[PDB]
RNA sequence: UAAGGUGAUAUGAACCGUUAUAACCGGCGAUUUCCGAAUGGGGAAACCCAGUGUGUUUCGACACACUAUCAUUAACUGAAUCCAUAGGUUAAUGAGGCGAACCGGGGGAACUGAAACAUCUAAGUACCCCGAGGAAAAGAAAUCAACCGAGAUUCCCCCAGUAGCGGCGAGCGAACGGGGAGCAGCCCAGAGCCUGAAUCAGUGUGUGUGUUAGUGGAAGCGUCUGGAAAGGCGCGCGAUACAGGGUGACAGCCCCGUACACAAAAAUGCACAUGCUGUGAGCUCGAUGAGUAGGGCGGGACACGUGGUAUCCUGUCUGAAUA
RNA sequence: AGGACCGAACCGACUAAUGUUGAAAAAUUAGCGGAUGACUUGUGGCUGGGGGUGAAAGGCCAAUCAAACCGGGAGAUAGCU
RNA sequence: CGAAGGUGUGCUGUGAGGCAUGCUGGAGGUAUCAGAAGUGCGAAUGCUGACAUAAGUAACGAUAAAGCGGGUGAAAAGCCCGCUCGCCGGAAGACCAAGGGUUCCUGUCCAACGUUAAUCGGGGCAGGGUGAGUCGACCCCUAAGGCGAGGCCGAAAGGCGUAGUCGAUGGGAAACAGGUUAAUAUUCCUGUACUUGGUGUUACUGCGAAGGGGGGACGGAGAAGGCUAUGUUGGCCGGGCGACGGUUGUCCCGGUUUAAGCGUGUAGGCUGGUUUUCCAGGCAAAUCCGGAAAAUCAAGGCUGAGGCGUGAUGACGAGGCACUACGGUGCUGAAGCAACAAAUGCCCUGCUUCCAGGAAAAGCCUCUAAGCAUCAGGUAACAUCAAAUCGUACCCCAAACCGACACAGGUGGUCAGGUAGAGAAUACCAAGGCGCUUGAGAGAACUCGGGUGAAGGAACUAGGCAAAAUGGUGCCGUAACUUCGGGAGAAGGCACGCUGAUAUGUAGGUGAGGUCCCUCGCGGAUGGAGCUGAAAUCAGUCGAAGAUACCAGCUGGCUGCAACU
């Protein structure tokens, strides 16, 4: 799920971060991933 | 006397839950997220002179922040305190 | 089997702690030697 | 100084501003949680527990300040013990800690090399500790020289890998003298006479020069290719500016700049100048640094490893004369 | 009563087999010894490297010990490869 | 109008090389002659990265075990629901500390991590969640030990250490039951309590310490007795009358719960009380302690499990009654007794005994000193206020801790049901929790772990290695030797089930009603109901076998060494 960058509680709408779950962000830590393997 | 800056300073903001819902309409408890510093006496004094309403008594917990992880670089919330004030029966609050 | 580290937080504050390195004179040179490098996190001491 | 802004990833939202308290830059200020020399006591750093005093109180209690240690000074007090002294307490001033190198000092290696190794070397090196400053240290001849003379200290080039030292091995390695950089001399051990007289320090003021924001800053068009011209081909212009960077390919003339010309409300450095405060100047007559020099023993430093070994230092025992 | 007896917990580790790029950088399975004592265990503390400690095997001192680890002297030296 | 670089081709030189050009690429390159080098790599068990090989091989982590139906879903061996099966059950269950630090719960996703798939997850992402006067910490107190004003010592650094100050693993006030959340509860709610400080009134009037004394305050082993937790049975209440012969009964299933506190003061343990006088002691004092006397009274006091009553006309309660988003929510609610057995828990910090001779300090009680003198303060009642802060989720013998792993390892404390059993062993089960994150087949050699084995019975072998065997209780009986304890469970042997009788269940244990007495109660006799209940003898009877399973010594002889543990 999208991280909040801020969300408006007026009408519960607003912008977030979409971290998404972020298989990308997951992506990167799949680097992490092969840096730790690495190490 | 506690001193009415201090008591303005002390409240941030009321806490929306299913368990704070449960404590408003069953036991009369409003939930609200207040200062880290903030002690019970104080508590008691600013619901009692800002919301003009009669405070029963006043439970607090400290709840730990989390520890996230944006995009890919870690991070951690921070830690703020929750406060369950009974209030006196025939007392109403929005 | 029983393998060398069973941790305890007062006896690796006691031992290697932030006040134990400040109470020596070599202690301070650790914290003097880590800040040089610039650590992070210079001691065990959360 | 300004027409654009509310730091970044990082949009968006809600807003501010456009001739001047929008924003931005700089100067002086204000605030500056907690730990940390940490300094109210403690402590497993970012935590726990207080005391006194002055204020408030809607009596529930709030707020603020102060309280470390040591050194020095002063006051009061004050034992055994008469005075006394030790000790106690207050108060004031200061210190404390950190930090890259350089510097001075107190200690002080070994590997190695010697084709082994113990004297020696490595090396007074590495390292530890103490203390200081922007530099420190040293420093104004009980010095060299050679019968001529020089004239504090420090640094550079020579002298010279010389003289020497040395299981005379490995290796260590000057000085005199010469050329330069830079140059500055004074005071107390003491009275007087004339008395505040030089200089220095401090503090002001004033001027100049900087610094900490800034301002202006020249001069090119057409055409071809091409996604795009700054490129090619033409024709001009600037230059105390063809340093440099950016712009859709390589731009003196697009932009930012550059050369050059200026600029500071405020703070500050440095120069001068001067006020004030303090400081003493000069002349005469004197005086001329004693457990010291030197010595014995043991070590150390001098290039010099005790050698025929001068000189310097001193742990120990002694111990002069004194222009 | 007992450094008494048999025997679980607990402590230990005699034998065999497995495994040996393991389940495991020393274990499992079946048996084995002690089990009121010179017992065992938890927490905290103390002893520091030519030093500790040691019912003493040159044993142990963080999977490292006929002198720990780390950093430095240090690019030790290497007539050897 | 296409640079370097990359990739081809052609040509050329004796060689290192050179030139041209096609394609890619899309912006730099550089003649000549001189100059300077981090100037040319195939090796150094060279360094770093990428990719191979073995090879689609070994393995997929305890041989506790799975099968089916339905659901969801793109898809189901692994998820959810259900019915069966199996496993632990002194743990493979539950509660914690340490440690970890959100792993907790809900929604959603399946790339990666999960030794397979995954719709699942301790995985990703978002949200939510930890409520205390009584639990714990903080706090008061100190141990070992650390720091350490001054101080003593030391080239410096610094070492030791007094007053002190820290330091738990130990001492110190107080809360229980029920209910509830998706997730917290001794924290919320209901009910009923408790503690310590304050201030204030009122009565009363010796208060006072950095000092004195007491207390806290302490060992090992052992023996019983009293209890309780808890269990069993009976009774009671509710339900049932049986898929296949029988089952209205001497039948089956289930329930039969209740706290802190307050009052009583018991079993039982210790103890002589009381008054006055005096006193070289306790740094001074003391009314306190200690010590001397005298008198009087034998009977006062301290401690104390449990029980009983209350708490409790309550709560809980099998089940029902109803709605239902099938999760649930609401309402109602019977009986709620007795006997026996019984702890390693409690009385018990006790009693007895031994030698190896068994923390400190504060809190608490008391005494006075200076001081205060009618003020302060003290305790007594009542009222009122306060009790802050931090922790609280979750794992915790483990997939969350230490082991690089979702690792067959290691990890301290607490609880301790049934049947058999000496037992916390062991076997089967309950509560509760799991089936160990690859499966499906086949049923070769070989290996692993087991089962049985003709005849023989150590001939194997370095060697009876390993296996096999023995195994219990009771009784009989038991050698050399000896330090007189032992050896010794020596060896060796007999009995062992079930049914009936003795005795429709005995001896024994427990002990009611009832009656009597009393200095009256939690009393003392008597009394035996009821419950429980070995062991033995006799007779019979079944099987190949009665310590029938698990469990559970092989024995003896000679000798070396060391006394032994
Ligand atoms: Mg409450
Ligand atoms: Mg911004
Ligand atoms: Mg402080
Ligand atoms: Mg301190
Ligand atoms: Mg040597
Ligand atoms: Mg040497
Ligand atoms: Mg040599
Ligand atoms: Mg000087
Ligand atoms: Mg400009
Ligand atoms: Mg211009
Ligand atoms: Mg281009
Ligand atoms: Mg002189
Ligand atoms: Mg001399
Ligand atoms: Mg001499
Ligand atoms: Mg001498
Ligand atoms: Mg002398
Ligand atoms: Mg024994
Ligand atoms: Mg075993
Ligand atoms: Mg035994
Ligand atoms: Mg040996
Ligand atoms: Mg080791
Ligand atoms: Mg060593
Ligand atoms: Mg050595
Ligand atoms: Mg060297
Ligand atoms: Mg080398
Ligand atoms: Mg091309
Ligand atoms: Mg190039
Ligand atoms: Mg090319
Ligand atoms: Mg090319
Ligand atoms: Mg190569
Ligand atoms: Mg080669
Ligand atoms: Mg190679
Ligand atoms: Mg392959
Ligand atoms: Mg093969
Ligand atoms: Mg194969
Ligand atoms: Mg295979
Ligand atoms: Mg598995
Ligand atoms: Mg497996
Ligand atoms: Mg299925
Ligand atoms: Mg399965
Ligand atoms: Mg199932
Ligand atoms: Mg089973
Ligand atoms: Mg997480
Ligand atoms: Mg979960
Ligand atoms: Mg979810
Ligand atoms: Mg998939
Ligand atoms: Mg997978
Ligand atoms: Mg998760
Ligand atoms: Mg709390
Ligand atoms: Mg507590
Ligand atoms: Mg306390
Ligand atoms: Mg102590
Ligand atoms: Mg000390
Ligand atoms: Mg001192
Ligand atoms: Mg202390
Ligand atoms: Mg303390
Ligand atoms: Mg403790
Ligand atoms: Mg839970
Ligand atoms: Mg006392
Ligand atoms: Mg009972
Ligand atoms: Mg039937
Ligand atoms: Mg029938
Ligand atoms: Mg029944
Ligand atoms: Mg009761
Ligand atoms: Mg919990
Ligand atoms: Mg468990
Ligand atoms: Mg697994
Ligand atoms: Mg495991
Ligand atoms: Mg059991
Ligand atoms: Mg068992
Ligand atoms: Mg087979
Ligand atoms: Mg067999
Ligand atoms: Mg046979
Ligand atoms: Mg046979
Ligand atoms: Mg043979
Ligand atoms: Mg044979
Ligand atoms: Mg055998
Ligand atoms: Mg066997
Ligand atoms: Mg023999
Ligand atoms: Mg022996």
């Amino acid at each position: 799920t999208g991280i909040v960058k801020w969300f408006n509680a007026d009408k519960g709408f607003g912008f977030i971060t979409p971290d998404d779950g972020g298989a990308d962000v997951f992506a990167h830590f799949s680097a992490i991933q092969m840096s730790g393997y690495r190490a | 006397m506690i001193r009415e800056e201090r008591l303005l300073k002390v409240l941030r903001a009321p806490h929306v839950s299913e368990k704070a819902s449960t404590a408003m309409e069953k036991s009369n408890t409003i939930v609200l997220k207040v200062a880290k510093d903030a002690t019970k006496a104080e508590i008691k004094a600013a619901v009692q002179k800002l919301f003009e309403v009669e405070v029963e008594v006043v439970n607090t917990l400290v709840v730990k922040g989390k520890v996230k992880r944006h995009g890919q670089r870690i991070g951690r919330r921070s830690d703020w305190k929750k406060a369950y004030v009974t209030l006196k029966e025939g007392q109403n609050l929005d | 089997m029983k393998r060398t580290f069973q941790p305890s937080v007062l006896k690796r504050n006691r031992s290697h702690g932030f006040r134990a390195r400040m109470a020596t004179k070599n202690g301070r040179q650790v914290l003097a030697r880590r800040r040089a490098k610039g650590r992070a996190r210079l001691t065990v001491s959360k």
